[PDB]
RNA sequence: GCGGCCCCCUGGACGAAGACUGACGCUCAGGUGCGAAAGCGUGGGGAGCAAACAGGAUUAGAUACCCUGGUAGUCCACGCCGUAAACGAUGUCGACUUGGAGGUUGUGCCCUUGAGGCGUGGCUUCCGGAGCUAACGCGUUAAGUCGACCGCCUGGGGAGUACGGCCGCAAGGUUAAAACUCAAAUGAAAUGACGGGGGCCCGCACAAGCGGUGGAGCAUGUGGUUUAAUUCGAUGCAACGCG
């Protein structure tokens, strides 16, 4: 964890969006290995995201991730015994990850009969900066404004 | 009553505790307040944010004679000058200048000494 | 002994403060006078690596 | 031991070349002198300071420091007291013997003309040969090679203790023993775990996530039980589907 080196990583895309992006929403979205029945969910999340936003897919789908795009954070670092933390702006790449995973976990906060049901909704109600991982965003936003007393 | 508009401010810092106070260029004094009256009762008083917190409340307490620009007689090598000028500097007033007028004794008396640390 | 500096820092950072502090030369000019002891600075750890 | 600035009395050191007296010197047992801070006596003075005491917290345990107060005493003018790690742990005075980079002090004739050439001297720093040194190290200011003196030493405790004679106003200071006891007390030297006191790199241990269960239901064996016994051992990362 001190030595290695980072490569850039990449898997397995859905090949009829194509997208690295995509790719990597339906990848974290996998569990234990779950292929057939996780990419069916992906799917229909998306068309019902689709039809109750009305606009093209795609650019409601960028339009969300806009909306739930974080800025800043810090790290915990312990250093003087009281909050000592360097606010660093966060790596693109592990920005963009932190947003899907936020974006997974509030979609994993419900416990729904219906998996496709309780994403579709979400997701959708989250389109428009209005549904569940906004909240988080926010909460994250007010971790912030305070942490650069100390530098 | 007898807007001024025109005055210097005295800074103290100590390392236990911090207190601001404003006067006129004569020297009649108008504000008066301890960091330690916002609470953050202890070591944390040493902290920026009792001294800020106190600095605004002060400038809350003085608007009402309206000044627009002072000057900074600090006092004391305690930790901070730091929160009280940055926090006078967008209250309302504009600063002037800066000045050092913490003592410097010419070997006078005995400091206490029975202190081991 | 003055610090003037802005907001971000507001804790500790003053470790260079400590190193230049040289705490032989306060302690012994806050406790009486001697005459034959603040040469430490020399004749005392260069002179006296011995092996 | 000496540190603001002014004035008055006053002590030594050193330099430049001049004359001048002609061994007039060196060392010193008893004896006179000086000798930081605490102490004692007469008074005076008292800003801050802080032995003794006053109160709180303090833990297995504080009459320890930490904090808040607080007399003598630190100050002045006269007198007593003669001790310290009063150590450069190196008594004084002379004559010689390889080297280096400085601080500082006045004159030489230049060539301050720049801050360079004469140290021709004095007092001081720091490294380092021949030579000594048990070793560390000393190392032209010797712990070297020689000379003149003096003062001091014969194992550690018993001990700078007790009587005795001096010095003092007291607290006390100088001069200095024995009986008995021990197989030792002691210096220098890296020779290693000790790095809890400091520097430098390493590990899914830390800077992230997934599961588990000390949350419920079932076997496990010990340290083991309710019975007839419930085999030899698995009691620190060396107790579990182990022998």
């Amino acid at each position: 964890p001190r030595r290695r080196v980072i490569g850039q990583r990449k898997i397995l895309p859905d090949p009829k969006f194509g997208s690295e992006l995509l790719a990597k929403f339906v990848n974290i979205l996998m569990v234990d290995g779950k292929k057939s029945t996780a990419e069916s969910i992906v799917y229909s999340a998306l068309e019902t995201l689709a039809q109750r936003s009305g606009k093209s897919e795609l650019e409601a789908f960028e339009v969300a991730l806009e909306n739930v795009r974080p800025t800043v954070e810090v790290k915990s670092r312990r250093v003087g015994g009281s909050t000592y933390q360097v606010p660093v702006e966060v790596r693109p790449v592990r920005r963009n990850a932190l947003a899907m995973r936020w974006i997974v976990e509030a979609a994993r906060k419900r416990g729904d009969k219906s998996m496709a049901l309780r994403l579709a909704n979400e997701l959708s109600d989250a389109a428009e900066n209005k549904g569940t991982a906004v909240k988080k965003r926010e909460d994250v936003h007010r971790m912030a404004e305070a942490n650069k007393a100390f530098a | 009553r007898k807007q001024v508009s025109d005055g210097v401010a005295h800074i103290h810092a100590s390392f236990n505790n911090t207190i601001v106070t404003i006067t006129d260029r004569q020297g009649n004094a108008l504000g008066w307040a301890t960091a330690g009256g916002s609470g953050f009762r202890g070591s944390r008083k040493s902290t920026p944010f009792a001294a800020q917190v106190a600095a605004e409340r002060c400038a809350d307490a003085v608007k009402e004679y309206g000044i627009k620009n002072l000057e900074v007689m600090v006092k004391g090598p305690g930790p901070g000058r730091e929160s009280t000028i940055r926090a006078l500097n967008a209250a309302g007033f504009r600063i002037t200048n800066i000045t050092d007028v913490t003592p410097i004794p010419h070997n006078g008396c005995r400091p206490p000494k029975k202190r081991r640390v | 002994i003055k610090v003037r500096e802005n907001e971000p820092f507001d804790v500790a950072l003053r470790r260079f403060k400590r190193s230049c502090e040289k705490a032989g030369v306060l302690a012994e000019v806050r406790r009486r006078e001697f005459y034959e002891k603040p040469t430490t600075e020399r004749k005392r750890a260069k002179a006296s690596a011995v092996k």
